[PDB]
């Protein structure tokens, strides 16, 4: 209430002096009186903390900030300490929010909670400070200070974008999606050691694309446009080539589809949509393994390799298993299963002969290391009541001499039923991930 | 993760898909029953409507094909992801493009245009115009191509300016359409104007074919003026873009790169790792390979013999 | 059979291989030393002369490209700035 009283006191003083005195009569009296009243009262009241500057900003009093800005602007050195106290409050709010002690914080919620703080302060700046340059400089400088504090932060930031891109239900409109990611990279600029952030950002964009398609397309190109606008060439151009190679894949298949229209394909090649990518943009998943191939895919891969070596000479292809999917038609109805190029070898051996075990799939398969176990458990371990591969010695751990069977599971009555438990523990935590780090 | 979409809807949709190889009259009624029982938005029904259009276009059934496409256009803006929706629509547009009822092709296109206008989805409306624009250049139509270019340019001004800073992506398609426009007309005055306007503002993520076309014009403009280093660089990227895409003009673009490489008075060999390997022995390129071999060996007698022989 | 595969969407990676050719600066080969190693130095003891791979996937002798970087630095096959992404084959 003092600020309203002193404003009225100035208003009545200036009104009296211009009407009851001579013409000018204003320069000496106003400047010294304003300087003294503002300087002492501001200092003594913010120490008191009884609804001073920090408290009147925490609760969100738009009028209080607005009147304070319009009054303190007349006295020099008023905005300097106004931004200093505002920055100090932002530092206190930042530390209580960028706190690293305590495990179990959601990275998507951490950025979003901090994101609302940036928007809230921007709204206060627009509504009260009238877009003052000094306030903008201080908050921009302050945001550069408390954002690059913790070490484990670029990893968390990249996960925040991953959550936004993976599903757009939260704020279905693209405007809300784009605004969240727009000012999200404002936080990105305030981050040193960009190399470690880039590597995390390289890895997860692959993780976005290599599991499911149909993310956004149009905004995905748009969010790349802002990426090159802000970051640079060397690390970012590799990413922009990955999605470019995705365009290369379908365009190369457009030529392949033209060959499909001209020449009909036999049982080895009933329904194939192969993909062609370049190793110069897409990194290797783990090792590019060399597992076996089911006979029907064997003919399809052979036909594609022969075609690619005849009409596309000058480059040879390398087959891999840690990528892709499939539609396995099972057969009372005919429900098509789904295997992500991990269980294809295991099911094909079952079709040749049932009643196998871990020894059978490790001796006559040339199968890789525990990535098999994580892929194998996707059908048996940790499964809901839709199991497509059951065993008699039901246990969480995988033993050696255990037999696999098949169950109908009419609760999974879905002519195209998908097994989404493939990932599960693929990116597990502790075993051998920290030691290689 | 998992997320229960629907148990009944997926079963009925694929039951009709199993009945697709049977008589369509019973199947199409079954697909319609899926849509009526769809209720909540129809990610599966969107597939069912997509399959119905594919089935109807086989048995020449256009009337409801576009009417249900209008339902798909409204279905684009409700739940289905933009990535899947326009990939489905692009496949619909390509599947309609299979036949030669060009009147129905553009009736499909114009209905597509205004629908994408409504849902502020000018991103796909631009892509459809680019899809329609590229088709126009192939058969040399400019009456409506110009209107498309103006409308796409009209969507690109930031009022005071004539360009955005993220629609530099769009200006890639716009200028690429105009690059092919003046390729036939041979308008060098517009060719440099397009390239100059393109270069500065086009900075974005392009489609590989678009970048190659833009650089191919730049190499021609630079060669027609006298710059050999710039022409060589433009032909280099255009050929690099052609290799990734697979355009037949890669061999022709390689001939441009070889000539520009030999014009800069450099002994550098413009095949190396960039021009694969087998392209050296290509019958249409073997003459150029012999020219390079004679150029490096400075055999004027052999060089002139190859010029007269081929 | 009980389980039959109908659809498959595998990804086929391609890489430019057999990149043996010629270090275009020295015009001898991608390997087997260079002009600054078969005509210049005679001792060639405790030497190397490896390959030099850039961001644009081009390949030259390490000696040839490093000496070329004295005057120009623009990877004479293009206008790229030629970052050094690898050494050796
Ligand atoms: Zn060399
Ligand atoms: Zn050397
Ligand atoms: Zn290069």
């Amino acid at each position: 209430v003092y600020i309203k009283k002193v404003e009225a006191r100035i208003n009545e003083e200036i009104e009296r002096v211009m009407h009851c005195l001579d013409k000018s009569t204003e320069e000496p009296i106003v400047k010294v009186v304003e300087r003294e009243l503002i300087s002492k009262h501001m200092k003594t009241i913010v120490e008191m903390e009884n609804s001073g500057l920090v408290h009147m900003l925490k609760n969100g009093k738009t009028e209080d900030l607005g009147c304070m800005y319009k009054l303190f602007s007349r006295v020099p050195n008023g905005l300097k300490t106004m931004c200093e106290c505002m920055s100090s409050y932002l530092r206190e709010q930042g530390k209580a929010l960028v706190s690293e002690e305590g495990e179990g914080k959601n990275p998507v919620d951490y950025i979003q909670g901090l994101l609302d703080l940036k928007s809230r302060f921007d709204r206060f700046l627009l509504e009260s400070f009238n877009n003052d340059r000094l306030f903008k400089q201080t908050i921009a400088g302050d945001f550069e200070y408390f954002l690059n504090l913790n070490s484990r932060s670029p990893e968390y930031l990249s996960l925040f974008i991953d959550d936004k891109l993976k599903k757009g239900v939260k704020g279905l409109t693209e405007q809300e999606v784009e605004t969240i990611l727009d000012k999200a990279m404002v936080l990105f600029r305030f981050m040193q050691e960009k190399d470690v952030f880039e590597r995390y950002y390289k890895q997860h964009l692959a993780r976005r694309l290599l599991t499911n398609k149909s993310v956004s397309d149009d905004s995905e190109k748009n969010m790349i446009s802002k990426l090159k606008t802000e970051c640079g060439c060397q690390f970012t151009s590799k990413l922009e080539g990955m999605f470019r190679d995705m365009s290369i894949s379908n365009t190369t298949m457009d030529e392949f589809r033209q060959h499909l229209q001209a020449t009909g394909v036999s049982l080895g090649g009933v329904d194939l949509t192969v993909r062609v990518l370049t190793t110069g943009y897409w990194p290797t998943q783990s090792a590019t393994p060399k597992c076996n191939i089911p006979p029907a895919p064997r003919h399809a891969f052979e036909i594609f390799r022969r075609f690619y070596l005849a009409k596309h000479s000058g480059r040879q292809l390398t087959l891999q298993h840690h990528m892709g999917s499939a539609d396995l038609n099972a057969t009372t109805r005919k429900h098509i299963l789904q295997v992500s190029t991990f269980q294809m070898t295991i099911l094909m051996l079952f079709n040749n002969r049932e009643k196998y075990t871990f020894e059978e799939i490790q001796q006559e398969t040339d199968i890789p290391e525990r990535e098999l176990v994580r892929a194998l458990q996707s059908l048996a371990c940790g499964k809901p009541t839709q199991r497509v591969l059951t065993k008699e010695p039901k246990s969480k751990e995988i033993e050696n001499g255990h037999i696999f069977t098949v169950n109908d599971q009419f609760t999974s009555k879905l002519h195209r039923v998908k097994i989404q438990t493939v990932a599960a523990k693929q990116g597990e935590s502790d075993p051998e991930r920290k030691e290689t780090r | 993760s998992n997320s229960e979409p629907n148990v009944d809807l997926e079963n009925q949709y694929y039951n009709s898909k199993a009945l697709k190889e049977d008589d369509p009259k019973a199947a199409l009624s079954s697909f319609q029953k899926v849509l009526e029982l769809e209720g909540e938005k129809g990610e599966w029904g969107f597939k069912a409507l997509k399959q119905m259009i594919k089935i109807n276009f086989k048995l020449t059934n256009f009337p409801e094909m576009m009417n249900r496409y209008k339902q798909l256009l409204t279905y684009i803006r409700s739940a289905v992801t933009r990535n899947y929706s326009e990939k489905s629509i692009n496949s619909i547009l390509d599947y309609i493009s299979t036949s030669k009822q060009m009147d129905l092709l553009q009736e499909f296109y114009e209905t597509t245009l205004e629908a994408l206008k409504d849902a502020k989805n000018d991103r796909l409306w631009f892509k459809t115009n680019t899809k329609l624009g590229k088709l126009y250049l192939e058969r040399e139509e400019y009456g409506k191509l110009q209107k498309i270019l103006r409308q796409l340019h009209q969507s690109c001004q930031t009022d005071d300016g004539e360009d955005d800073l993220k629609k530099g992506t769009q200006l890639l398609e716009i200028y690429a359409l105009e690059i092919q426009m003046y390729t036939a007309q041979k308008n060098n005055k517009k060719l440099k104007a397009l390239y100059e306007q393109s270069l500065h503002i086009k900075s974005a993520i392009p489609h590989p074919l678009i970048m190659g076309v833009i650089r191919e014009c730049g190499g021609k403009m630079h060669l027609r003026e006298g710059e050999f280093e710039k022409a060589h660089t433009d032909f280099f990227e255009a050929f690099k873009n052609y290799d990734e895409s697979g355009s037949p003009r890669r061999t022709t673009c390689l001939k441009y790169l070889v000539l520009a490489n030999m014009l800069m008075k450099s002994g550098i060999n413009p095949f190396d790792s960039q021009e694969a390997k087998p392209y050296k022995n290509d019958p249409e390129i073997l003459a150029m390979t012999n020219l390079v071999s004679a150029y490096q060996n400075n055999d004027i007698t052999e060089f002139e013999k190859i010029l007269k022989t081929n | 059979k009980r389980f039959e595969v109908k659809k498959w969407n595998a990804v086929a990676l391609w890489a430019w291989d057999i990149v043996v050719d010629n270090c275009a600066i020295c015009r001898n080969h991608i390997m087997d030393l260079c002009i600054e190693c078969q005509a210049n130095q005679a001792s060639a003891t405790s030497e190397e002369c490896t390959v030099a791979w850039g961001v644009c996937n081009h390949a030259f002798h390490f000696h040839c490209i490093s000496r070329w970087l004295k005057t120009r630095q623009v990877c004479p096959l293009d206008n790229r700035e030629w970052e050094f992404q690898k050494y050796g084959h």
